[PDB]
């Protein structure tokens, strides 16, 4: 009884530690699988803000009266 | 102490030996000398130690648990449901192993008490032994080392589905 009193831990302490720790890592695993599914559909269709390789910037396209009428 | 209804004992049967002739009886003198040389001093020592025990009073309690609901009520993944489910199942597994230990100790004690006639007054305990161990062989046996709880419920479903097909053939 003295050994359990001065050194060891209650099963309540360890049990709730296990339960909280499973909650944490279940969040981690669900976010990881959701991450890779979001990544594969976002590479497939391209609608998302990740895989957008830079196209032409149209600010340099400056329409104006040219020399030749038929451009 | 212990309950007399979980570790049963038949009543005692002891004869009174009638000596035909008179040598007499070395073991009676020897057991009276044994009583006077062993039985009195160890009793006095134990009585002293029991008074030293009963000066103060310790107590230890029995740890008790509740009924967390099921594994049949837990969902697809839900790890904070399956955890309580499978720890409740594993504690049932430990206490059920010790049920088997109690029944097998009863069988051993029926063997040694009843003497050289085994089959008298040991039919009932052998009957309940084969009953509980048939239940154990049906329920926990052929799953292996990586039991969690889910292989036991899979065995449960597979066995009752096979017996459902058997009674459909028996219909």
């Amino acid at each position: 009884r003295w050994i359990a009193r001065t050194f060891f831990d209650a099963p309540e302490k360890n049990y709730e530690r296990t339960m909280a720790i499973l909650q944490i890592e279940s969040e981690k695993a669900e976010l990881r699988l959701k991450e890779l599914e979001v990544r594969r559909l976002m590479r497939a269709k391209g609608d998302g803000p990740w895989f957008q390789y830079p196209t032409i910037d149209k600010a340099l396209i400056d329409h104006s009266p040219k020399a030749t009428p038929d451009n | 102490s212990w309950d007399k209804d979980v570790y049963p004992e038949p009543p005692r049967r002891t004869p009174a030996p009638s000596p035909q002739t008179s040598l007499p009886n070395p073991i009676t003198y020897l057991t009276k000398a044994f009583d006077l040389l062993v039985d009195r001093p160890v009793t006095l020592v134990r009585e002293f130690i029991e008074r030293q025990h009963a000066k103060n009073k310790y107590y230890y309690y029995h740890r008790e648990f509740r009924r967390v609901p099921d594994i049949t009520e837990c969902h697809e993944k839900d790890v904070l449901c399956m955890f309580e489910a499978e720890m409740q199942w594993k504690r049932d597994y430990k206490v059920d192993q010790e049920i088997v230990n109690i029944i097998q100790e009863r069988l051993k004690a029926c063997q040694q008490r009843e003497g050289e006639s085994h089959r008298q007054n040991c039919a009932k305990e052998l009957q309940q032994f084969t009953q509980v161990v048939k239940a154990y062989q049906d329920r926990y046996h052929d799953l292996g080392a990586h039991y969690s709880a889910r292989k036991c419920l899979a065995k449960q479903k597979q066995r009752m589905l096979a017996e459902r097909k058997a009674t459909k053939e028996a219909a």
